[PDB]
């Protein structure tokens, strides 16, 4: 498995199935690769798995994978191993590593599950970008009999807000794709802003795509609650305080130009949205240091 | 303290909802998707009433089978209503001659007809009913229950109003008259003879039946067979004052609510009325009465709704919709 293999493994399970967060394919991935160990050493296995998830985020540098990665190698080696054999360890880290992947199946569900009670009748959603756990709470408050319209912001850069559009009307909800820049006109007739972070740090802030900060702070403004729903697989152990405080390893995410995710801070939130319940983003510091242990 | 009778009537003698009576009666009809009878038996539960003798004169077979299905029928709630259906009686003097042939109540019944809408805790006004009587060797006999209102309220159908001179120091009444075409409104003076100390005229009073009474409203009935309503057995006591005069006592009560959906109109008026909270905690969607299909949530302008509502793409509920 000398990475290639595992790179060419993660396009096909992004091929697949293109839905899904990059980084619950990341920790299938990566599990999948445990399998296929070829050596029973606790050292040289983690070694390995962290050596696994650079060369992951050397493609994939959405915050999602190291995120995921990182809380995967937290949650391998929780119990004890008495490895007086070291394979039938290895046995129980798969088992382990299942059971997380399984936790990370219903984050999606227990979102949906949670959230809904918070939409009230007759609301105008506004988001701003293909966040599939956005779209998932938004059909089970619909199919729920809900009734609300629906924004939608195109992020310039990948016009995402469009098939967001697409894949919305295709659930028969009223929905509007406004231009990127307008998100100041309609933030004073959209009641709640809903959106779904990719990257939840310490502070209790997001680091989402590129048309989130200018949305927060309008929403601060015009006083329109705000928030952003994040699984429990994307809390992050960065802790950035300006713009320039998001290391180049989660910005560019490429290799007179344009930066593609970027933070907010814990003021301009007013809820966060994970499976383990309903935080406040100061629960983000206190829960991400008993997550991450 | 003796326990606390209270008789209620189940259809009016008088019958106003015609033609939609014949259907089912005033008594079971659907006054916020509630049956009016379940209306007056919380009241009488709310007040702290142990004995509501419900007797019933028409369609009694299905009032029977639909107030088993209440809360009151069970010997969990302590309100125990004991249903009396029957063909031979005709009026409330009729029911009251009943009931003395019956020797039911001791004392203090709340005669209360079959649809009044009310959250009235007439403890208040009881305590000094019974005061009366404990003082002045029960003389007094029938404290009313009236409610202030303007007189062009919307509750007020010009068929139902009341005008009533009363001795405001001692409260009690010394003239009552109905008002239901007369422009006009006599006075003998004799009341005056009688306020030897200042009467004073009402006419913004609202009338809810919630009268308190006597062993003494039966010994009485049982005489003169010619009464036909409570309003009559009014007047006859009003003119024969001449010996144990038993000097009806009016009281009034201000933050309550109080009716009788005795017509369309007045039903209209207490519908949209009782959809407006207006007579707290007797609400439509606290559920009084815990049957699962009147579960409801609240909205804003009490826009209500009740389980499997489902409304289509575009309908604009404005406010009071049940």
């Amino acid at each position: 498995m000398d990475d290639k293999e595992l790179i060419e493994y993660f396009k096909s399970q992004m091929k697949e199935d293109p839905d899904m967060a990059s980084a619950v394919a990341a920790i299938r991935t990566l599990l999948e690769f445990l399998k296929r160990d070829k050596g029973e050493t606790i050292q040289g296995l983690r070694a390995n798995l962290t050596s696994a998830i650079e060369t992951l985020c050397g493609v994939d540098s959405s915050v999602a994978v190291s995120s995921g990665g990182e809380l995967f190698l937290r949650f391998i080696s929780l119990a004890s191993l008495e490895y007086s054999d070291y394979s039938k360890c290895k046995k129980i880290m798969i088992e382990r590593g299942e059971l997380f992947l399984r936790r990370i199946s219903l984050s999606r569900n227990k979102i949906a599950d949670l959230c809904h009670t918070f939409i009230k009748d007759g609301a105008t959603i506004l988001t701003h970008a293909y966040s599939r756990v956005v779209l998932r709470v938004l059909e089970a408050a619909v199919a729920a009999k809900k009734r609300f319209s629906v924004y939608v912001t195109e992020s310039q850069p990948d016009l995402s807000g469009k098939k967001m559009a697409k894949a919305l009307c295709h659930l028969n909800v009223p929905v509007t794709v406004v231009l990127d820049a307008a998100v100041g006109y309609i933030m004073e007739k959209a009641d709640l802003v809903i959106v779904g972070a990719e990257g939840v740090v310490e502070n209790g802030g997001i680091i989402n795509k590129i048309g989130t900060n200018q949305m927060a702070v309008c929403a601060k403004a015009q006083n329109k609650p705000f928030y952003v729903v994040a699984e429990s697989f994307k809390f992050v152990r960065l802790f950035p305080l300006n713009q320039q405080d998001v290391p180049d390893k989660f910005k560019y995410k490429a290799d007179e130009e344009h930066p593609w995710v970027d933070y907010t801070a814990p003021s301009l939130i007013t809820l966060l949205f994970t499976d383990l319940g309903v935080l406040t983003p100061s629960a983000v510091s206190d829960e991400l240091i008993k997550l991450y242990l | 303290p003796p326990p606390l009778q209270a008789v209620l009537v189940a259809d009016s003698f008088d019958r106003r909802f015609f033609p939609i009576s014949k259907d089912q009666p005033r008594v079971l009809l659907p006054l916020a998707n509630v049956a009016l009878i379940d209306y007056t038996l919380e009241f009488l539960t709310a007040t702290g009433v142990q004995e509501t003798f419900v007797f019933c004169c028409w369609k009694a077979a299905q009032i029977k089978e639909h107030l088993l299905k209440s809360k009151w029928c069970r010997p969990t709630s302590l309100n125990v209503v004991r249903i009396i259906t029957s063909e031979l009686y005709r009026s409330l003097g009729d029911v009251l001659r009943d009931v003395d042939a019956k020797a039911l109540v001791r004392s203090d019944f709340l005669l209360v007809y079959g649809d009044v809408i009310s959250n009235i805790n007439i403890t208040r006004a009881l305590e000094e009913h019974r005061l009366r009587r404990k003082l002045e060797k029960n003389v007094s006999v029938m404290t009313m229950i009236f409610k202030e209102s303007s007189p062009s309220h919307p509750t007020r159908c010009h068929e139902d109003n009341v005008v009533v001179a009363v001795d405001s120091t001692t409260n009690r009444v010394l003239h009552f008259q109905k008002t239901q075409g007369l422009r006009r409104f006599a006075f003998p003076l004799s009341l005056f003879q009688g306020s030897s100390d200042g009467v004073e005229v009402r006419y913004d009073l609202l009338d809810c039946h919630i009268s308190i009474c006597s062993p003494q409203v039966a010994q009485l009935f049982t005489d003169n067979f010619d009464y036909q309503t409570r309003d009559d057995f009014v007047r006859g006591l009003l003119v024969n004052e001449e010996i144990l005069g038993n000097q009806i006592h009016m009281h009034v009560t201000a933050k309550e609510y109080g009716a009788r959906v005795s017509n369309l109109h007045m039903y209209s008026a207490v519908c949209a009325d009782v959809i407006r909270r207006w007579v707290y905690p007797l609400t439509p969607e606290a559920n009084f009465t815990d049957s699962t299909t009147q579960s409801c949530t609240h909205s804003r302008h009490n826009i209500y709704r009740g389980p499997e509502v489902s409304l289509g793409h575009g309908s604009i509920l404005e406010e009071n919709v049940l």
